[PDB]
């Protein structure tokens, strides 16, 4: 588990978090996710890299998916399934 | 674990099955009182799937103790929710949980 991409999801996930449930922000949410997700698409690179990506790649992907859904839906159910997921993995590197 | 304590009963004879769809409205709060979520405040009630462990244990053990129509306030325990994690940006390490719920139906 590359220590880097551990610490910058960790750290974003708990920024995300505070802006969407605590301030009511969603498009601060996804703006800080969307850097994170995209540091993803650059592909791995170490062995740690390439672990992080298996453990967590499908998972994280599939997040941003639903949050995009919700950008068109308005419906929470599909920002819940984001969070399902986000929250999967942030529990899993903490 | 997670403790029952009905405020309004329900029939007594439709129970939620695994699989089954169950619909409800909640509110919870933490152990403290202060509101951290409600299906009410945005007037869409909340569904999942019982068995799929998509919410958390005390949910899925205390909500299928509940027939349809009833009210009951779910007491949880960090173990039964999310723990010594917490959910970062609303659900703080170490809480106690504490949910009014009510089972609509089942689909
Ligand atoms: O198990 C629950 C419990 C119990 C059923 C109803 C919601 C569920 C509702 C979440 C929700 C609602 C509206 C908007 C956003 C979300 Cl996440 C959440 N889950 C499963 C779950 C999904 C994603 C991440 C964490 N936990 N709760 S909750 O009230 O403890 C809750 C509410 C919110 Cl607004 C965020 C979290 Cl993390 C938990
Ligand atoms: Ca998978
Ligand atoms: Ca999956
Ligand atoms: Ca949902
Ligand atoms: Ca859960």
């Amino acid at each position: 588990m590359d220590p880097e991409f551990m610490e910058m999801w960790h750290e974003g996930l708990e920024e995300a978090s505070r802006l969407y449930f605590g301030e009511r922000n969603v498009k601060g949410m996804f703006e800080v996710l969307e850097p994170l997700h995209a540091m993803m698409e650059r592909g791995p690179q170490t062995l740690k890299e390439t672990s992080f990506n298996q453990a967590y790649g499908r998972d994280l992907m599939e997040a941003q998916e639903w949050c995009r859904k919700y950008m068109k839906s308005g419906n929470v159910k599909d920002l819940t399934q984001a969070w399902d997921l986000y929250y999967h993995v942030f529990r899993r590197i903490s | 674990g997670v403790q029952v304590e009905t405020i309004s009963p329900g029939d007594g004879r439709t129970f939620p099955k695994r699989g089954q769809t169950v619909v409800v409205h909640y509110t919870g709060m933490l152990e403290d009182g202060k509101k951290f979520d409600s299906s009410r405040d945005r007037n869409k009630p909340f569904k999942f799937m019982l068995g799929k462990q998509e919410v958390i244990r005390g949910w899925e053990e205390g909500v299928a103790q509940m027939s349809v129509g009833q009210r009951a306030k779910l007491t949880i325990s960090p173990d039964y929710a999310y723990g010594a994690t917490g959910h970062p940006g609303i659900i703080p390490p170490h809480a106690t949980l504490v949910f009014d719920v009510e089972l609509l139906k089942l689909e």
